[PDB]
């Protein structure tokens, strides 16, 4: 609320076909100590949503609080899956929240991005919802995707590749050099293991040991947590 | 000790004729040294006959459009008819002038036609102030193109002069002033919508700028 | 403190000819002006001239560093000096003050001489406050109302061109800057040197 | 820079049109002048946001009292209502600057109004940044029971010439005249170019030396 | 603006833009940042262009004295400690970033230079504003022992990706290949209304003929 | 000001220095160790011992069911099975929740620890700002921690004794008191297990 | 503060500056003389700011003219008065302030009767007609209005008297006293004057 | 500033002021009356600050003593007046403060003719005489000098006017125009000076 | 930025960081491991290059006298006996005074690192100011030094063999790797002996 003190590194999002792949190294760094290195930075609100996070710890967990109680007061009146917010909902509510908290001057250091899928013609996962415990893939196109972009001042966009932090330089710059449309699953995670290990071998911040979610037909798929290649 | 203002960068420009009004706008996002996206337009449409474009902070812009979506909206509601663009200017100098000490970075161009077929162009600075024109700019390329715009339209400091203007040519003449701004200004943009307004409706067109 | 005397100065380039114009204002606490006539173009040198926009005390201090410098030049060599030699050296004395520096943001326009008959070579650079040179070939402004002149001059320039061309060119390009800023104009005046001649006129600006 | 005045015939009030965002004019043509009410009109000066708001908000209020009262309100009240309204926003920033000017059932009257509530009962008033140059000229060459046609001329050279040494003010002269019976637009906006050319270098020949 | 340099197979190549600011706007369309401090040593930096344009012609002509005098091939070492030397004198407030690049008797070696006097040899490096765009893809692409098209396509890699990506770079790409003997500038590597007579008005004209 | 928690087998310690009691009782089967400012941290500590008597009273069902000098203190737990004692994880988030909307003023890194029925042995470490991080390993805080790190980063093993985790903890606070200069007094340490707690002093 | 009014035209100059001496709150007196300074030939120096500074500035500018009118043997040139002012207020600019405003006047064969504004910055340049401090406004646009091409000395001073009449009025600092200095026809005419 | 003096004595009292109307370096007038504040009743209120504080403070000071007399029916005492002027000036100091001096003035039948000096930060206290502005630093001890017991409306007179020939000819700002408000045998005479 | 120096039987040792060469040679017997700002220890070595250069000149008698990869570099002396090369104390004390005269810019803390006849091997630490002194056990400095000065004092011992120290900076420097953040890249280690110094650099 006055400053940062534990402070995550960078996330990157890309839509391909079959869905979204979205990664973070799971650390928090308390300045230049390295604190943590076991720590949940990308979050789930329902399926076919997820929740990015660069910055300080408290206002993404503040506002992972707010928004999994939104989804589950969008569930507790729900009568039909098309009733299910959408990505644009959750991101033009943070949105509004960080405008607010400008405007009080109380902001959250913080860059969000709010990532998934817009539409319910492709799976029936939201018919019957489970929140507590948990085929072939089915490809999405680009335009039923979303990815969006929340920054301390409020400002938002949306675009089909999204990161923060220090990526904004370099896997930014790798994206628009080599992104395509309707990559595969393993040449998504080929850029994106090639722009980690370049913020890894020049960003004290950041680190090895990657976190990837995935936000397909099936869902929400918090991946095996794996030390990159190099 | 956080300073809630940041100049994102961009320019939006307008230019009137005798029954339609041409505005034109950017299509990029950035911050300081750095560009989030190469596709964000500024240009809100408000009414058939009235659109709004701005430069500044893209939040600030966002909701004031929104907001003024919203007034015009109930007040088609409430009233059964839709507002004049006079109604639009005098309704967003109120909007502004409601935060006058924490004041909206967003400096605002209205055009549209009014009800006898005239081409108007309303501009604004960050508080409230508003002035009908014929030609105007705002964003950071505003003092590049509007010495531009002077020579074109009022075409003072000459002696031979020439006021046969048509559509065409202004549109022409407003794609090369955004040319130039790109050109020489690090701010404004790759891609750029030309709106154009008439009798017969709104008309959009894009055009495809430097990428640098 | 450049809004204090505020001022503006602008040469373009043309086919055998060049042009260099400027504002005539003198300032006084930003907004309360005190002369009409104070040219900031200067000549030097048969085929060299100096537009220096800044703080008036500067300006004209370096205005006698040069002058000294330069007439010490032709007395010793016997013989014409060069515009890129005035550049460097002009760019020098900006630098030998990097601290506590002469507030002036100056230009220098002339021709360049090829001996072999000889053929004139337009010439054309801007400076910042420490002797930032930068080689443009095309149109040069610097001053206050940089700004409006680049906005100008793009849309305006037509590559090579005719003096009298030329002269409408910079003139419209000028007064239309002159216009937008408030702290710079009241009069104007555009040298259009060529090698057989050089023409000075003042315009009809808004001068009030 | 506003100028207000009184003679024989009622008030003469002319300004001029620039529009500063500092260094840089915003908009050569503006309006600086409002029909408070019929008989009544107010320049303005400094910040233009507040002083057109407050204008306007004026105009508001005095339409409220015209209407329930049934009775034309004096240019006294006006002017305290906005010095009022003005303290209460004290210590916030605004920089409004006002000469209120018109006919009442008392005759004609003319008051200055500021964001400190310096309500100013005169005369002869003059507020910007060419305010001393207009002061000047007129209190070397302002009488009581002088013509309109003098009147005019007079309040249009006071303008030029403060226009002349100031950088913040120009682009045009609009000098209005209030009387009995509303008010009229002598000149609705003449440029300022030709009045020197006209008034100070009538040959063209020559750059002006002073 | 953007610089880059990088070491090679027995030569070093050096790359920048061709852009110049004065604030938000451009001044410059088509300036050089590339600099000539010997027939085999070259330089390139970011900061005020005043400062890199005099403390570059000290350096030139101080190792062209330094050669004149020794008659022995200039080392981009010395060119190194005479720059650490005048940086950290003058405090670092002479904010001028060099990326210093040479082939010596000691083969090629390119070195990074920041204002406060310190130094490093490094295979690769970019300074300026858009730095990191362009070094992010060089790391990316780069390898050891390349031959000298390689060096030139990832050196337009850089300083074209800082082009498109960061607003104070632009216009055209700058290459120079420096060698034990000879050298090459490639200075455009990439490369990626009239009004009539008497339209304005006037009050003086005097015409003063030359001799 | 140093502060360490190990997790071991079949239980969790704690640790602090005396020097300025820092660890605190919120319940039986709950202690908290306090690092930061003493005011602060003893404020939100007198509330946060307030709400847990606030759910340990409210969480209760109704009917009958289930028919050098080492001077140490035991205080087996009144409450069998764990039937009405507060979650850590609970007391935990609303301690978070507390210092983050006073944030701007609440300074204090907080490091929890208790045993419960649901999760086992857990150890919650609620730093500066609204920042809480469950550590499965080992949690630290304090300037005399920072020298530590390294050493208890060497010596932890995953499923360690009461004596291995009770010299390691020892030996920790000791190098800690000995290279940092704002730690010293008798080690205070606490050992909290599934069905008692122990409180035990090292005054070397 | 300390109010200076200049006028240039065809065969006359007139300088003009109000006398006062100003400390705190009060006047030391209502005739001050340390303002102008007369220079040997057809010249003068008429200085405004703090006293100290208009004096010890006055006093060196007029003693080094003198050394070079003495050594030399002649007369020096009004623009070589200006420009020597101009570059000795430059360089203690520099060093050693000398908050200190500046009207050189004279008159010379080469180009007869001229006058310079300066300001305190050593802001130069020649002008038919200027003014410093405050009273600039307020009489400035007086000068612009009833200034003409052949104009003559009495003319001239129902300006100044003009200009002074309004500083009387509407001027914060009423200034009623002042000091005049005419040169014309090879003479040094001064005046004092009470509105 | 604002120039106020006050003299009291035996069956008459004096108050006095300059008319000037000050906005940054010039005057909107030379016949101000913002500074003057007549009240029902033998009482008077003279303020000395910015004009809209005076203004404010002086409207709501008098039309809340005309409540308090047409209310009650009865003409209020000049104690009490200047007592409760002190405790709003206190009042709106500790909260939203007026930069504004006083002179309270008036007559009463059971405490006679009487003067009260009163400070911008409420500094109240009765006296026979005072004066506010940087002019009181001028014009105090004059009226120390020839102020005695038994004194006459014409011998007060008289001291004011060497107290304004004083402030012309010494003071900064060489006020020349005052207006005076004088009380006596249940008169309130007001008179217009100019030195 | 971390710094490590251990003297161990018949030899010293040093280690850094490659983060921003922080090993810099000035003579054969002689190196020193920079820590601090860039600029300010390069200009201070290139004058304590120039002061050793001058001694070691100076000190010369006249006549003839005595009638991961591991990847690693071995130079032997070709002084033997130590005939004219400078001692240690003496450009360690000559640093101090550079520093000293200088503090007011100069922040750099420098442990110095050599073999001389007189004292043998030999460990100077440099700080912040013109403070010297003369470790016998180990020298620290850098951030990262920071966290592994507890495991530093656990296992050191006071005759240690040329592998007992090489695995133990080894492991030494990568703890500081992996807790602090701001160090990593390949780790160089420099062994000085009686009669030769190797230089090896370790890339895990
Ligand atoms: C006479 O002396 C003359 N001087 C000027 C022209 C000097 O600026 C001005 O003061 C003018 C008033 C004005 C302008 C336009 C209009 F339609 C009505 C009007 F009354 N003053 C200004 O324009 C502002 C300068 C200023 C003065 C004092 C202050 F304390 C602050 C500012 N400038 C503006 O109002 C400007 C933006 C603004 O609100 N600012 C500056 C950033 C303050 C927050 N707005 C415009 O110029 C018009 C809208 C934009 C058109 C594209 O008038 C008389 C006295």
């Amino acid at each position: 609320t006055l400053g940062p003190v534990v402070t995550g590194t960078s996330v990157i999002a890309i839509k391909y076909k079959h869905g979204i792949m979205i990664a973070a190294d799971r650390k928090a760094s308390y300045g230049s100590y390295a604190k943590f290195q076991n720590v949940e930075r990308i979050f789930k609100i329902n399926n076919k949503t997820v929740m990015g996070f660069s910055g300080e710890l408290a206002d993404a967990q503040y506002l992972h609080e707010l928004l999994t109680r939104k989804n589950i007061n969008n569930l507790s009146e729900k009568k039909r899956k098309e009733d299910m917010y959408t990505p644009q909902h959750y991101h033009s509510y943070v949105s509004r929240v960080f405008y607010v908290r400008k405007n009080r001057i109380d902001p959250l250091f913080n860059n969000i991005i709010i990532a998934g899928i817009n539409s319910q013609k492709y799976d029936n996962n939201d018919d019957n919802v489970l929140l507590y415990t948990n085929e072939e893939y089915k490809e999405i196109h680009k335009d039923d995707l979303y990815i969006g972009f929340v920054d301390m001042h409020g400002t938002n966009f949306c675009d089909d590749y999204i990161t923060t932090g220090y990526a904004r330089y370099f896997a930014l710059t790798l994206l628009r050099d080599h992104y395509k449309d309707n990559m595969t699953e393993e040449e998504a995670r080929i850029l994106i293991n090639e722009c980690l290990r370049i913020l890894y071998f020049r960003d004290a911040t950041s680190s090895n040991f990657i976190q990837i979610v995935k936000v397909t037909s099936k869902g929400v798929e918090y991946e095996e947590p794996y030390i990159l290649p190099c | 000790r956080w300073y809630p203002y940041i100049d994102n960068g961009g320019t939006v420009i307008g230019l009137t004729g005798k029954d339609y009004v041409i505005l034109a706008a950017d299509t990029r996002l950035s911050l300081s040294y750095s560009i989030y996206t190469r596709f964000c337009p500024k240009i809100s449409k408000l009414t058939d006959k009235c659109i709004i474009g701005s430069s500044g902070m893209q939040s600030d812009i966002k909701t004031l459009h929104s907001l003024l979506q919203k007034k015009i909206q109930l007040f088609v509601l409430e009233h059964s008819h839709y507002p004049d663009i006079h109604v639009i200017a005098r309704l967003l100098c109120v909007i502004l002038y409601s935060r006058r000490f924490f004041p909206y970075y967003a400096f605002n161009i209205l055009a549209g036609v009014d009800e006898n077929n005239k081409g108007v162009l309303y501009n604004y600075d960050s508080v409230g102030s508003y002035c009908e024109a014929t030609h105007s700019c705002v964003g950071s390329g505003s003092q590049l193109i509007l010495p531009i715009l002077d020579n074109r339209v009022e075409q003072k400091n000459q002696l031979i002069k020439n006021t046969n203007f048509n559509l065409g040519d202004d549109i022409n003449f407003v794609k090369d002033a955004i040319t130039s701004a790109t050109e020489r200004d690090i701010y404004t943009g790759d891609k750029t919508l030309i709106y154009v307004i008439d009798k017969m409706g709104i008309n959009v067109n894009t055009l495809d700028l430097k990428q640098d | 403190i450049y809004n204090y005397n505020g001022g503006c100065v602008l040469g373009m380039s043309g086919s055998n000819c060049v042009a260099i114009a400027c504002d005539l204002r003198l300032g006084a606490n930003t907004f309360t002006t005190v002369s009409t006539k104070f040219s900031k173009i200067f000549k030097m040198n048969n085929n060299v001239y100096v537009g220096l926009s800044g703080l008036a005390t500067d300006i004209q201090t370096l205005y006698e560093i040069l002058r000294y410098r330069v007439n010490l030049y032709e007395v010793r060599q016997d013989a014409e000096m060069d515009v890129e030699c005035f550049a460097n050296m002009l760019s020098s004395i900006l630098y030998s003050n990097r601290f506590s520096p002469y507030f002036v943001n100056p230009i220098v326009v002339g021709f360049k001489l090829k001996h072999y008959k000889v053929n004139y070579e337009p010439y054309l650079t801007a400076y910042d406050l420490i002797g930032a040179k930068c080689e443009t070939r095309d149109f040069v402004v610097n001053g206050v109302t940089s700004e409006q002149l680049f906005g100008m001059c793009e849309s305006l320039y037509v590559k090579d061109q005719d003096e009298n061309g030329l002269f409408e060119t910079i003139s419209q390009c000028l007064l239309s800057a002159l216009d937008r800023d408030c702290i710079s104009g009241w009069g104007a005046e555009v040298l259009v040197l060529t090698p057989e001649k050089i023409i000075k006129k003042k315009l009809k600006a808004r001068m009030d | 820079t506003t100028l207000a005045f009184k003679f024989k015939d009622g008030i003469i009030v002319a300004v001029d049109s620039r529009a500063s965002m500092g260094s840089f004019i915003s908009s050569q043509n503006v309006e600086k002048i409002i029909e408070i009410n019929k008989n009544i009109l107010g320049t303005m000066a400094g910040g233009a946001a507040d002083c057109l708001y407050w204008e306007k908000y004026l105009g508001k209020i005095i339409k409220i009292y015209e209407l329930r009262n049934n009775e034309k309100i004096s240019v006294r009240a006006a002017s305290t209502i906005l010095s009022n309204i003005l303290y209460q926003y004290k210590g916030y920033g605004l920089c409004c600057g006002i000469i209120l000017s018109g006919y009442d059932h008392t005759g004609f009257n003319m008051f200055y109004v500021d964001d400190s509530g310096k309500k100013v009962e005169g005369n002869l008033f003059s507020c910007g940044s060419g305010s001393t140059y207009a002061y000047s000229i007129l209190d070397s060459a302002y009488d009581y029971n002088l013509n309109l046609d003098q009147a005019v001329e007079l309040a249009r050279n006071a303008i030029y010439h403060a226009t002349f040494r100031d950088g913040g003010s120009g682009g045009k002269v609009r000098v209005f005249h209030i009387h009995k019976n509303g008010y009229d637009k002598i000149i609705e906006g003449e440029d300022v170019f030709d009045l020197h050319y006209h008034y100070t270098n009538p040959e063209q020949k020559d750059q002006y030396v002073m | 603006t953007t610089i880059c340099g990088l070491v090679c197979q027995n030569a070093v190549i050096l790359g920048a833009d061709t852009r110049a600011t004065e604030g938000p706007i451009v001044a410059d369309k088509n300036c050089s940042k590339l600099h000539y401090i010997s027939k085999n040593i070259w330089c390139a930096g970011a900061g005020v262009a005043g400062d890199l344009e005099h403390t570059t012609l000290w350096l030139q002509h101080n190792v062209e004295l330094h050669r004149l005098n020794t008659n022995t091939q200039p080392r981009v070492s010395m060119c190194v400690s005479r720059l650490t030397q005048e940086l950290f004198k003058y405090q670092g407030y002479k904010v001028c970033a060099i990326v210093l690049g040479g082939v010596d008797v000691n083969g090629p070696q390119l070195y990074g230079i920041h204002p406060h006097g310190s130094s490093c040899l490094l295979p690769f490096t970019a300074l300026g504003s858009g730095s990191l765009n362009a070094m992010a893809v060089l790391e990316a692409k780069y390898r050891d022992n390349m031959t000298i098209e390689e060096g030139k396509n990832l050196v337009c890699e850089a300083i074209c990706a800082g082009i498109f990506n960061d607003l104070g770079s632009g216009g055209n790409v700058d290459i120079c290949v420096i060698t034990k003997d000879s050298y090459q500038h490639i200075r455009p590597y990439k490369e990626p209304t009239i009004y009539p007579k008497g339209t304005t008005p006037i009050l003086s004209e005097k015409i003063e003929y030359i001799k | 000001t140093t502060i360490i928690g190990i997790i071991y087998d079949n239980g969790v310690m704690l640790a602090c220095d005396s020097r300025t009691r820092k660890i605190n009782r919120i319940n039986e089967n709950l202690y908290v160790c306090r690092s930061g400012a003493s005011a602060h941290s003893q404020k939100i500590i007198e509330i946060i011992k307030h709400y847990c008597v606030s759910m340990k009273n409210e969480n209760r069902k109704k009917g009958r069911f289930h028919e050098n000098l080492v001077t140490k203190n035991k205080y087996f737990y009144e409450d069998k099975f764990n039937d009405y004692n507060p979650l850590v994880e609970n007391v935990a988030h609303i301690t978070k929740k507390i210092i983050y909307t006073n944030n701007n003023f609440l300074s204090c890194a907080l490091i929890f620890g208790g045993y419960d029925k649901i999760k086992k042995q857990q150890l919650y470490a609620v730093n500066l700002n609204g920042s809480i991080i469950e550590k499965h390993d080992f949690a630290v805080s304090g300037s005399g921690s920072i020298y530590i790190q390294s050493y208890l980063q060497d010596k932890y093993k995953k499923f360690m004794t009461k004596k291995e985790c009770f010299n390691l903890i020892l030996n920790c606070v000791k190098y800690a008191m000995h290279n940092d200069n704002s730690s010293g007094g008798l080690i205070r340490i606490v050992n909290i297990t599934k069905s008692f707690v122990e409180e035990f002093t090292v005054v070397n | 503060m300390d109010t200076l009014i200049g006028l240039r035209g065809n065969n006359f100059v007139v300088l003009a500056a109000d006398t006062y001496s100003i400390n705190s709150i009060i006047k030391l007196k209502n005739d001050d003389n340390t303002k102008f300074y007369d220079i040997h030939g057809n010249k003068c120096l008429l200085l405004g700011g703090s006293i100290g500074d208009r004096l010890q500035f006055g006093e060196f500018i007029r003693k080094n003219v003198h050394l070079y009118q003495y050594q030399n043997n002649t007369d020096m040139f009004v623009k070589s008065f200006a420009f020597f002012t101009r570059k000795n207020l430059a360089y203690y600019l520099r060093r050693n302030p000398f908050e200190v405003n500046c009207l050189i006047a004279g008159y010379d064969k080469k180009d007869g009767y001229q006058l310079y504004w300066c300001d305190y910055l050593s802001n130069m340049d020649s002008v038919n007609k200027g003014a410093h401090g405050y009273g600039a406004y307020l009489v400035s646009a007086i000068l612009d209005k009833y200034y003409h091409e052949n104009l003559t000395v009495d003319e001239a001073l129902d300006i100044f008297k003009l200009c002074f009449e309004e500083l009387k009025k509407r001027f914060l600092l009423t200034q009623i006293n002042y000091e005049l200095r005419i040169m014309y026809d090879n003479k040094v005419e001064t005046q004092y004057v009470t509105v």
